[PDB]
RNA sequence: AGAACCUUACCUGGUCUUGACAUCCACGGAAGUUUUCAGAGAUGAGAAUGUGCCUUCGGGAACCGUGAGACAGGUGCUGCAU
RNA sequence: GGCCGGGAACUCAAAGGAGACUGCCAGUGAUAAACUGGAGGAAGGUGGGGAUGACGUCAAGUCAUCAUGGCCCUUACGACCAGGGCUACACACGUGCUACAAUGGCGCAUACAAAGAGAAGCGACCUCGCGAGAGCAAGCGGACCUCAUAAAGUGCGUCGUAGUCCGGAUUGGAGUCUGCAACUCGACUCCAUGAAGUCGGAAUCGCUAGUAAUCGUGGAUCAGAAUGCCACGGUGAAUACGU
RNA sequence: UCGCCCCUGAA
């Protein structure tokens, strides 16, 4: 159906197509699925009117979207206004862990090309 | 470099091993350094004959 | 299988010195208990190492180093009045290790 | 430089043909040293052939291989008297070895789903010159035989044609090459 | 290594023999190594970090006879050149070069 | 923290600290050689000054600060881009 | 060490090697190759005194080669000897006189007996 | 003592005792088939057929313990050792397997990796200019 | 041939000066043991406890601290001194 | 169930031998060496792989492994300690690793390894934990026991050529372990987030067979960190007219 | 045949 989530995609099976209703990942699909003994072997396209049912009752018992991908950008901004090593290198662009500046980090900085030395 | 020295195995099975020991599994790195501490000593306080070679059998 | 009574663990590097060893104890062995074990050679327990053979620099010429280190056993099965013999009195150490019980 | 003969392999007999000949079209359809995801597709595309076509399961390959080999391929080196790049009739031994590498080739110019559905519909469009691993053959059979200037270097190899009884006009060679 | 760099290290096995006996349950298993046994306290606390350099973690291995912790072999107590040079006279016996 | 074993470190160099800090508060900002300091919620609330081996420099310490050490914190080296810091930070 | 001595006592350098040279191949030795480091004379080139009479082969493995090395400290710096001795030829010292073991020649293999 | 007629199979770290037994029944290792010990394999389908070019089974009954090894160094000593137990009986079968090649030992079998190299023959590139 | 501190030579600060590490000379104390405070520790000052080996019973021997020099130490510089 | 007796035959281990030398057959080759086929044999024609790397040249490197001539420092440039820096960083280059997929991914079940390692250790068993791992504890200095469950592979389930069911970077939160303590500067795990990339120009490099390719495993260093080095096995080619 | 230069010094 329509969900918590966005709208549902078609033509995969349940485990995959949950996947893409983002704050659920690979786990969290299948987690889901198992509990309420829907059936991940079948498709959204094959999607049936049990299944339908327990789709939406469960997606309500967890942070998932937007509410989530709110929550979790609030902590990386509360690091910022602590002043944080961890804080300030993400508005530099730069790892937080024993990853090289030196020629990695071009996920960080983006792609790399010749600028300043 | 120039030279190698290759006599790794002509004191092997080709002519005898200098200093003839052996250790268990815990004794191998002390029965390596008491060895060679002994024969510096040794060596140097004796001059009055000439050395033909030091060698000990433990 | 067939199981012995007394085990003797005569342990040396060089197969050189090991089976010089073996030769000298295992004829007193033939005397002592009351059926001959004859000396089991066993898989070797080897090790080997590589180490940089300059000072400074360089990987492509390492010293390349091997050292088995040999692990015959002497052997002797059912104990007797007699086995005290071949196993400490008539087998000593020399650079070549002795196993004086009989495990 | 080269001293002495070449190897040769020693391979074994298919256990749906018999062939080492077929064996070696195992041999260019394995990837990453594996025979055992190689022999798949073999057998999977095999009967695609049969279905799709007429054919006998030596004809699935052979014929449609037969129609994908050149009798001449060209090679390169760089003297030629012209800067040439010779002409070189190969053996029929190496006729196999082009016509087998060009249909695998083929199958990686496709997208048609599996490997063996690829390669199967692309053989079955070989043996009557209208598939595209046969249009590789039109340009190296088609190159060669519009224009030569033959094993020749030629004007190294006048001056020996010179020496041996007077000729400017291609002959054997008594002087050197060198 | 010189010898100034070695001399740090023995004055830390020193250490050692002062704070590994009793002191060294204390370090491992009762009062660290997956909790205690109902301690985390700030007995625990004072006890373990004054004596920082009786750790094992503190001493860094090397040759007794070269030094250098780098290049070093621990399971027969060598490091790098004086390795070659003592086997070829045959001064550490039964090592010998490869040739399998 | 990056990490944590199970939990924190009290530490020896901030213990004789909160024992005085209960009995005089703050009389100077806290010279603390140890980074390894992590607080209670009874010693948050004051300026911790934590080392960098370049200057004990003041921390005045919140409650997402506990559970957490305290050198994280505080500027851990000097480097400067190629750029004047009056909106933006590079130590 | 006996010509490492003499240079350190400042006589013979070149010359050291070839007197003890001539003795070493008067009895024993089947050949003997020195080598000394020149710094003879407050020279400051390094340099090579390399001197062999009889033959050395560096590699034969049924011979018995002798190696150690000697240096001295010199004021004129430090000068590195060598000698590489080649006293066997076609005799071992360790290829030749020692006793392995087995082959025992018995077509029994002792076993233990009883049945249970 | 035995009972069997034996022949030595040593194929690439794969040792195997084979036993022939007289008399026609069913090639039997490891008190499996065939095709059981080796399974569902596309590759042992394949190995299958040079045994069947020495004959398998038509006079011949087997017992057979081959270990270690590869999957394929297995099956290879088998076939080294089913030769070894046939060229007893008759010097024109020895003839007729050496020609073949599965009497005579295949020698190739892993080299060693050796310093300086990256593999067994593979080494470093070079782009350095 | 794995750089968390140490490693580590580097920096910033604390701190020592025949010395952390050596011998010898002179003095005392056998070395140590468990604990206290301050400090970031380095340390600095204690509180109790130990009297082995020899002795002429002081003294020494290992050993520890301190003093004094002759010295010691230096991954400090020259691979165009070796 | 080699699990127990029995049997030492067999494999196996690993000490010692047998063997290969153009030795033998024919041709070719000065009747010489040798070369080409042949036979016997496990193997022919330096059998394959190690060790073997000369005398030298490069005043090549290395006073920082170590040694040492001269030089310099002497309440120090020496020495010791706590903190920080070595893992900065806007970039460039070298050497690797991982992908861009169905010869594949993921789920199920299933096939067989070798060689090393180990009482600052690995740790079966049983218990708990989604896991990493923790608790309980036998065994083991050993062809004992444990690391160890080999992995690619294979038979089935699916997905269908989509930047995706490919791919996995990044970060956050929650946890683990090893340590006195894991903040810059440890690794592992869990969940979430889900990257760039649809297979790479000019150019350039390796490789003639158990090699290439690819898949795992172990070892040292190591309290605790392998896409590195070093070593071990599995599966396992293409091509070579010719210089 | 495919043009194609340029390179401080004592060991």
């Amino acid at each position: 159906a329509r969900i918590a989530g966005i709208n549902i995609p078609d033509h995969k099976h349940a485990v995959i197509a949950l996947t893409s209703i983002y704050g659920v990942g690979k786990t969290r699909s299948k987690a889901i699925l198992a509990a309420a003994g829907i059936a991940e072997d079948v498709k959204i396209s094959e999607l049936s009117e049990g299944q339908i049912d327990t789709l939406r009752d469960e997606v309500a018992k967890f942070v998932v979207e937007g509410d989530l991908r709110r929550e979790i950008s609030m902590s990386i901004k509360r690091l910022m206004d602590l002043g944080c090593y961890r804080g300030l290198r993400h508005r530099r662009g730069l790892p937080v862990r024993g990853q090289r500046t030196k020629t990695n980090a071009r996920t960080r900085k983006g792609p790399r090309k010749p600028i300043k030395k | 470099g120039q030279k190698v020295h290759p006599n790794g195995i002509r004191l092997g099975i080709v002519k005898p091993w200098n200093s003839t020991w052996f250790a268990n599994t815990k004794e191998f790195a002390d029965n390596l350094d008491s060895d060679f501490k002994v024969r510096q000593y040794l060596t140097k306080e004796l001059a009055k004959a000439s050395v033909s070679r030091i060698v000990i059998e433990r | 299988m067939q199981n012995q009574r007394i085990r003797i663990r005569l342990k040396a590097f060089d197969h050189r010195l090991i089976d010089q060893a073996t030769a000298e104890i295992v004829e007193t062995a033939k005397r002592t208990g009351a059926q001959v074990r004859g000396p089991i050679p066993l898989p070797t327990r080897k090790e080997r190492f590589t180490v940089l053979i300059s000072p400074h620099v360089n990987k492509d010429a390492r010293d390349q180093y091997e050292i088995r280190t040999h692990l015959r056993l002497v052997d002797i099965v059912e104990p007797t009045e007699k086995t005290v013999d071949a196993l400490m009195r008539l087998d000593l150490a020399a650079g070549v290790d002795v196993q004086i019980s009989l495990g | 430089p080269r001293r002495r003969v070449i190897g040769q392999r020693k391979i074994l007999p298919d256990p749906k043909f018999g062939s080492e000949l077929l064996a070696k079209f195992v041999n260019i359809l394995m990837v990453d040293g594996k025979k055992s995801t190689a022999e798949s597709i073999v057998y999977s595309a095999l009967e695609t052939l049969a279905q799709r076509s007429g054919k006998s399961e030596l004809e699935a390959f052979e014929v449609a291989l037969e129609n994908v080999r050149p009798t001449v391929e060209v090679k390169s080196r760089r003297v030629g008297g012209s800067t040439y790049q010779v002409p070189v009739e190969v053996r029929p031994v190496r006729r196999n070895a082009l016509a087998m590498r060009w249909i695998v080739e083929a199958a990686r110019k496709r997208g048609d789903k599996s490997m063996a559905l690829r390669l199967a519909n692309e053989l079955s469009d070989a043996a009557e010159n209208k598939g595209t691993a046969v249009k590789k053959r039109e340009d190296v059979h088609r190159m060669a035989e519009a224009n030569k200037a033959f094993a020749h270097y030629r004007w190294l190899s006048l001056r020996s044609f010179s020496h041996q009884a007077g000729a400017s006009s291609k002959q054997p060679a008594l002087g050197y090459l060198n | 290594a010189k010898q100034s760099m070695k001399a740090r290290e023995v004055k830390r096995v020193a250490l050692a023999d002062k704070y590994f006996a009793k002191r060294a349950e204390l370090k491992a298993i009762i009062s660290d190594v997956n909790a205690s046994d109902e301690d985390r306290w700030n007995a625990v606390l004072k006890l373990q970090t004054l004596p920082r350099d009786s750790s094992p973690s503190r001493q860094r291995n090397r040759c007794r006879q070269t030094g250098r912790p780098h290049g070093f072999l621990r399971k027969f107590g060598l490091s790098r050149i004086k390795v070659r040079e003592a086997a070829m006279r045959g001064e550490i016996p039964g090592l010998k070069k490869a040739s399998w | 923290p990056r990490s944590l074993k199970k939990g924190p470190f009290i530490d020896l160099h901030l213990l004789k600290k909160v024992e005085k800090a209960v009995e005089s508060g703050d009389k100077k900002p806290l010279r603390t050689w140890s980074r390894r300091s992590t607080i209670f919620p009874n010693m948050i609330g004051l300026t911790i000054a934590v080392h960098n081996g370049r200057q004990h420099v003041p921390v005045f310490v919140t409650d997402e600060m506990v559970g957490h050490k305290l050198g994280e914190f505080a500027p851990t080296r000097t480097y400067r881009g190629h750029a004047a810091d009056k909106k933006a930070k590079k130590k | 060490d006996s010509i490492t001595s003499q240079l350190e006592r400042r006589v013979m350098f070149r010359r050291a090697m070839k007197r003890a040279v001539q003795n070493a191949m008067r009895l024993g030795a089947k050949g003997i190759k020195v080598e000394v480091s020149g710094r003879l004379g407050g020279a400051e080139i390094a340099r090579t005194e390399w001197y062999r009479e009889g033959r050395v082969p560096l590699h034969t493995l049924r011979a018995d080669i002798d190696y150690n090395t000697s240096e001295a400290h010199t004021t004129y710096g430090v000068i590195g000897v060598k000698v590489w001795i080649f006293k066997g030829e076609i005799l071992g010292g360790m290829a030749a006189v020692e006793q392995p073991e087995k082959p025992a020649a018995q077509p029994k293999k002792q076993q233990r007996k009883g049945r249970k | 003592a035995e009972n069997q007629y034996y022949g030595t199979g040593r194929r690439k770290s794969s040792a195997a005792r084979v036993f022939i037994k007289p008399g026609n029944g069913k090639i039997v290792i490891n008190q499996r088939s065939l095709e059981q010990y080796f399974g569902r394999e596309t590759a042992r389908m394949v190995v299958r057929q040079p045994l069947e070019l020495v004959d398998m089974v038509e006079k011949l009954d087997l017992y057979i313990t081959v270990k270690g090894g590869g999957i394929s160094g297995q099956a290879g000593a088998i076939r080294h050792g089913i030769t070894r137990a046939l060229m007893e009986y008759d010097e024109s079968l020895r003839s007729e397997l050496r020609k073949a090649g599965f009497v005579t030992r295949d020698a190739r079998q892993v080299e060693r990796k050796k310093v300086g190299l990256r593999k067994a023959r593979r080494r470093p590139q070079f782009s350095k200019r």
